[PDB]
């Protein structure tokens, strides 16, 4: 009975103690999810536990073993996704911007 | 140690942030309890200055 | 001649089949290994009349003495 | 400029295309207000 | 409590003196004076028959103390356990107590080793296995108490009545030796223990040569004094000679264990023979014609190859054989003990090679001046 | 059964249903790797 | 009021399992440390405290800091099953106390010890030499066993304190109420 309320102490302490860690490292996923992302038509999704392959607004395509900071099951082979602009990978996703005829058709 | 010397004894680096490398990416609080506590280690050294590496792009400003 | 360094773990055995306790750190085989633009910077700092990566016979009967 | 992300002064980027250049999600400057911008139009934007 | 301690003050050699300083402890409600003076008590020498009124008061004890380190607690249980001399009781005060001490401390691990112990006598196999393989598999963060390793002899060893556990039972009892520092026993019970780990030694299976076996101080120090042809079969065996007639007599002067498995014994003294003849010869004339083997290890020629094959088998050694010129050709990897007067002249023998060595590297050296530069 | 009505009348909460933050830990780490 | 950087030498030995304080002598401790540790950060902000195990080998658990909350929480499953041994201890709290941040702040220790010391009266002696030469002042507490201020204790004292010297008193707990007032009377007025 009294090792429970130690182990409650620690508990609280170990708490109290995660709660600032995972804070900062919220603080620096800010850091490396600023701002100026870059949007990139995501080509597919290939199987690994996926890695997509992107082709990005600079007419280029890149490889991402890690599917950014986003989660990874709706993400559809054209989702556009605003990839970063240095170490390309995936911060956000965004609504789609239209698909030809469907915005020729209002 | 003199007007013609400057001897770069050691370095240390920097968190990496988003802002790039600029005077807003020294953090204070890091900047000072790295040097407190690197002169406690034994190594009591004025910041001489400061490095980043430009990558691909040359030396320059 | 050979002894840039020794690295050493601890092994929880007493000291053999039939001795008392003890810790006993053991040897593990070390080698000094670099990777990509950490061995420029070694170079660099080197590059006096030593190196000559390539083995000249000279390089090589002197590596035998 | 192009669509606006559904703004709300909580996500004021913009999904911007620079001519033939890549298209990127942007943030406004503090000189600049939101009512200020709107889908479509020609905008300035630094390198930095 | 202090009325029965103090009308029970008797019934205890020496008792006015111990039992007052039980009282006065007790009124000062001192516990580790307290358990060191009943660990001091429950150890003296004899039976302590009033084990109601002692069990009532270690549960008294052991009730109001809770903080008392429980390998103090569990040995003055162990001791009380050994008095009460009851099986199912014994077990179901070992529970209750296992239970009352749940600390994840040396405590439920002797409570386990006691009861195999308990239950050796009755039950072998079914229970004190998967104790033993609990007891080794979470031994781990503490291993300088040192005495759970003590029972673990007693069980493993205890189970030396079979045909496997005469190597493995040496194995157990070697590191038991090691458990046991300072020797501290009656010299008639470290005798009977030498006894069965010679035993062992030589009806081990596995076992063939295995040195530190003589160099354990254990049998060296105490075992000169009674039945020294043990002493002298381990000599024997280790030195490879048969010694026909002073192993018989061992043989007869010890009849029993030894004449049972003498067909084994003979295996392995043969394979022990066999090395030292590969000693004698320093690889000057490495094959060895079976007139050697034959009149050395006192043997057929027809078997040699037999016993070559078998020590081949085990992994001692890693020779081959030539029938056709009646040469066997050895390349073998088993060390032995090494008779300091044997350090020297193998020191000797490096003395040599390394003069040789530096010799040859002072001819290149002279020779090469020109090009090392 | 003093203090052991159900589990301490905290570990409860504090065992499991706050250690989620632990869960997402775990995907902090993997925005770490990623 | 003076900076200091505390380094308290904590007992969970086997000898520390007495009953001289009513629930338990090694919470004794525990609360003791505790409530001296309180009164010493609140007395100075900026003072540095510090824990020492001393149970047969010298665990410096925490070390000169100025946070009292994570000393005092390893306080807390301190697990006394150990062996004490006075005269380590104190050799590595007089080694941390030179290897202290802040040059300015005067060494101090905290020290509490509820087990009969075994050790030699010479080597006692020499080791007080030894911590007068450093001018390492110290406060040592009897707790525990009946032996209380023995003949060790009180030469340590009058020699640390060499005529009158650096101030280790012999403050004396009786082996049955270690209270906290009677814990906070002596020091938090004077040492």
């Amino acid at each position: 009975i009294k090792i429970m309320k130690s182990e409650v102490l620690r508990v609280t302490h170990e708490l109290q103690a995660m709660k600032d860690k995972i804070k900062e490292n919220s603080e620096k996923i800010k850091v490396n999810k600023t701002l100026p992302y870059l949007v990139s038509n995501v080509i597919e999704l290939l199987d690994v536990g996926k890695c997509a392959v992107i082709k990005t607004s600079t007419r280029q395509t890149y490889f991402l073993p890690v599917i950014g900071l986003v989660d990874a099951e709706k993400l559809k082979p054209g989702d556009l996704v605003g990839v970063n602009k240095d170490s390309y990978l995936i911060l956000e996703t965004l609504p789609t911007e239209y698909d030809s005829r469907v915005k020729a058709m209002e | 140690v003199d007007d013609y010397t400057v001897r770069v004894i050691d370095v240390f680096a920097m968190p990496q942030s988003g802002t790039g490398v600029s005077v807003e990416a020294v953090d204070p609080v890091f900047q000072a309890k790295m040097l407190d506590m690197l002169k406690q280690t034994g190594r009591p050294e004025m910041v001489v200055g400061w490095y980043h590496s430009h990558p691909g792009f040359g030396c320059w400003l | 001649l050979g002894l840039p360094t020794e690295a050493y773990i601890s092994v929880e055995e007493v000291h053999d089949d039939g001795t008392p306790t003890s810790k006993t750190f053991e040897h593990v085989t070390s080698e000094i290994g670099a990777e990509e633009a950490e061995e420029v910077g070694v170079e660099h700092l080197l590059r006096d009349i030593k190196d000559t990566t390539v083995g000249t016979l000279s390089q090589r009967i002197t590596n035998q003495v | 400029c192009t669509k606006i992300i559904n703004a709300d002064s909580e996500d004021p980027k913009y999904i911007i295309n620079v001519k033939q250049f890549a298209k990127f999600v942007v943030d406004l400057s503090d000189q600049v207000a939101p009512t200020d911008i709107e889908e479509g139009m020609r905008v300035g934007v630094d390198r930095n | 409590v202090p009325g029965f301690l103090q009308q029970s003050q008797n019934s205890g050699p020496g008792q006015p003196a111990v039992w007052h300083r039980l009282e006065e402890l007790y009124t000062k409600k001192l516990w580790h004076q307290l358990t060191l003076q009943v660990l001091d008590f429950v150890q003296d020498p004899c039976f302590a028959q009033g084990d109601g009124l002692i069990k009532l008061y270690e549960n008294f004890i052991s009730e109001f103390e809770h903080r008392v380190n429980p390998l103090s607690l569990v040995e003055i249980i162990l001791h009380v356990v050994r008095q009460m001399t009851d099986p199912n009781v014994a077990l179901t005060f070992l529970e209750k107590t296992r239970e009352k001490v749940k600390s994840s401390d040396e405590a439920v691990i002797l409570c386990k080793t006691a009861i195999g112990a308990l239950k050796l006598n009755i039950g072998d196999l079914q229970v004190t296995k998967e104790t033993i393989e609990d007891v080794e598999e979470m031994l781990n963060n503490l291993p300088g108490v040192t005495s759970v390793h003590s029972r673990f002899y007693d069980l493993s060893s205890k189970y030396y009545q079979t045909i496997g556990n005469h190597a493995s039972y040496y194995k157990d009892a070697l590191r038991f030796l090691g458990c046991v520092d300072i020797k501290d026993l009656p010299v008639s019970e470290q005798q009977e223990r030498a006894f069965t780990l010679g035993l062992a030694g030589l009806l081990g299976e596995g076992v063939f040569n295995f040195g530190e076996l003589l160099m354990h101080p254990v049998l060296e120090s105490l075992r000169n004094t009674d039945r020294q042809w043990l002493i002298d079969t381990l000599y024997a065996f280790n030195s490879g000679n048969v010694e026909r007639f002073q192993t018989l007599k061992t043989a007869w002067g010890q009849q029993p264990d030894l004449a049972a498995n003498e067909a084994q014994l003979l295996r392995k003294i043969q394979l022990l023979c066999l090395m030292e003849m590969t000693f004698t010869r320093p690889a000057n004339h490495r094959q060895l014609t079976f007139e050697e083997i034959a009149k050395s290890a006192k043997i057929t020629v027809n078997e040699v190859e037999l016993l070559v094959m078998k020590a081949l088998s085990v992994g001692l050694v890693k020779g081959s054989i030539d029938e056709v010129d009646k040469r066997v050709h050895m390349t073998w990897v088993q060390p032995r003990v090494l008779d300091l007067q044997q350090i020297k002249g193998m020191k000797d023998r490096l003395e040599f090679w390394c003069t040789d060595v530096k010799s040859m590297e002072m001819l290149v050296e002279h020779q090469a001046h020109d090009i090392l530069t | 059964l003093l203090e052991h009505k159900e589990i301490d009348g905290r570990l409860k909460e504090l065992r499991e249903q706050l250690k989620e933050l632990t869960k997402q830990y775990e995907k902090s780490e993997n925005d770490l790797k990623a | 009021m003076v900076l200091e950087s505390t380094m308290v030498c904590v007992d969970n030995s086997e000898y520390m399992r007495n009953g001289d304080f009513l629930p338990t002598r090694l919470q004794a401790q525990q609360d003791a440390v505790n409530i001296v540790c309180h009164s010493k950060t609140r007395s100075n902000p900026e003072n540095n405290v510090g824990l020492i195990t001393l149970a047969n080998d010298c665990e410096v658990l925490t070390t000169l800091t100025p946070d009292t909350g994570r000393i005092l929480s390893k306080l807390h499953t301190v697990q006394p099953k150990g062996k004490i041994t006075f005269c380590t201890g104190i050799r590595v709290a007089h080694l941390a106390l030179k290897h202290r941040q802040g040059k300015n702040h005067k060494m101090r220790i905290i020290a509490f010890v509820g087990s009969p010391v075994e050790d030699n009266e010479k080597d006692l002696v020499k080791l007080a030499k030894r911590l007068k030469k450093e001018k390492v002042n110290v406060d040592i507490i009897n707790f525990g066993e009946e032996e209380v201020n023995t003949e060790k204790l009180t030469a340590f004292v009058n020699t640390l304190n060499g005529k009158d010297g650096t101030g280790s008193h012999l403050v004396t707990v009786p082996p049955g109420p270690s209270l906290a007032d009677a814990l906070i009377s002596s020091p938090i007025l004077a040492g």
